[PDB]
């Protein structure tokens, strides 16, 4: 059995209503589960049986569905509901159970543009040997965001890592680093170190450069 | 109803290590029990299961004959024996109860009671602290510090013992290929205050017992 959710990712707007899909590989009849899972706690149980809320659950969540086809309904969202939400299977033999691969739901908002920064390496790491050059994108919506390096003209691959934050609390935007790492002496090869960036609150992508 | 979680920790690949559960509040040898656990990046993934009274149990391919769950209906503990440890091994591991029958209507088959989560990390590198460097400014500036090639998670950053946290943003780990952690953290202030505010980062990294303070300067 394999379950396949959709979206990906669900964005709504604080108040509005949402439907998670889970789609189940063969007929699973109501065996079908519902979990939120927010960051550094537990799953918590919201619907088992495919339709029977868990103890304490309020009724803006429901669940639907039988046989292939499920649905997790948030009739409006609020803000504490963000979160990924996982469907589940389990049969009495073989006993073992299946997830699906989960749908992140997150505040939708109007588009921000990034405000972009770029870093060179510290005297003192190059001190210590190697050289980091960072590139930061602030308070930024939606969450698809483009970030490619160039060094000297030559566009970067594998050697650069990128990390994004978690949505914030109070303007639902998104922030992104993403680090170039050159050993010290193939940074002292090169002069022009560039970060471009592309998001759609940016009508021509924002390239950020410095001379070494 | 709880189950209680302990345990984990961090080990060497190939080595081994043990989860249990205290159950409290209802009555534990009454019901199947269950790990789950997620990855970095990874959805839930479940890993193996035990009957009620312990007489049959069953495992995800993917950790079968490394790992040995069991339990304890004296005691009512449950347990997850990690052998022969891998890196993907490394999640917060769960454990979870199977869900009540009620006359017909309800299944057994959904996870009613879960444990909190503890983390198991699975890895060569060995605890080192962090390294800290200045990311300098170039309305609004933007600074930070660079926190490089620790091991293992978490460290933790605050700016000016806290007093600063509007606009500041840490990011989450990466791991290089190194196997050391790396991350920036980075607040955004007005241009004004690069001359009269003073810009400390603070960072702690328990595992290793290091803490610093570095100024980051125009
Ligand atoms: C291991 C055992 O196997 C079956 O009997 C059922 O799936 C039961 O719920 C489970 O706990």
């Amino acid at each position: 059995i394999v379950l396949t959710q959709s979206p990906a990712t669900l964005s709504l707007s604080p108040g509005e209503r949402g439907t998670l899909s889970c789609r189940a590989s063969q007929s699973v009849g109501t065996y079908l589960a519902w979990y939120q899972h927010k960051p550094g706690q537990a799953p918590r149980p919201l619907i088992y049986d495919a339709s029977r809320r868990a103890t304490g659950i309020p009724a803006r969540f429901s669940g639907s569905g039988s046989g292939t086809d499920f649905t997790l309904t948030i009739s409006g969202l609020e803000p504490e509901d963000v979160a990924v939400y996982y469907c589940q299977h389990r049969d009495s033999w073989p006993p073992g159970a299946t997830f699906g691969g989960g749908t992140k739901v997150e505040i939708k908002r109007t588009v921000a543009a990034p405000s972009v920064f770029i870093f060179p390496p510290s005297d003192e790491q190059l001190k210590s040997g190697t050289a980091s050059v960072v590139c930061l994108l602030n308070n930024f919506y939606p969450r698809e965001a483009k970030v490619q390096w160039k060094v000297d003209n030559a566009l970067q691959s594998g050697n650069s890592q990128e990390s994004v934050t978690e949505q914030d609390s109070k303007d639902s935007t998104y922030s992104l680093s993403s680090t170039l790492t050159l050993s010290k002496a193939d940074y002292e090869k090169h002069k022009v170190y560039a970060c471009e960036v592309t998001h759609q609150g940016l009508s021509s992508p924002v390239t950020k450069s410095f001379n070494r | 109803a709880q189950l209680v979680e302990s345990g984990g920790g961090v080990v060497q690949p190939g080595r081994s290590l043990t989860l249990s559960c205290a159950a409290s509040g209802f009555t534990f040898s009454s019901h199947g029990m269950h790990w789950v656990r997620q990855a970095p990046g990874k959805g839930l993934e479940w890993v193996a299961v035990i009957a009620s009274h312990g007489n049959v149990n069953y495992y995800a391919d993917s950790v079968k004959g490394r790992f040995t769950i069991s339990r304890d209906n004296s005691k009512n503990t449950l347990s997850l024996q990690m052998d022969s440890l891998r890196a993907e091994d490394t999640a917060v591991y769960y454990c979870a109860k199977e869900s009540d029958s009620c006359g017909g209507d309800c299944s057994r088959f959904a996870f009613d009671v879960w444990g909190h989560g503890t983390m198991v990390t699975v890895s060569s590198a060995s605890t080192k602290g962090p390294s800290v460097f200045p990311l300098a400014p170039s309305g609004t500036a933007a600074l930070g510090c660079l926190v490089k090639d620790y091991f293992p998670e978490p460290v933790t950053v605050s700016w000016n013992s806290g007093a600063l946290t509007s606009g500041v943003h840490t990011f989450p780990a990466v791991l290089q290929s190194s196997g050391l952690y790396s991350l920036s953290s980075v607040v955004t202030v007005p241009s004004s205050s690069l001359g009269t505010q003073t810009y400390i980062c603070n960072v702690n990294h328990k595992p290793s017992n290091t803490k610093v303070d570095k100024r980051v300067e125009p």
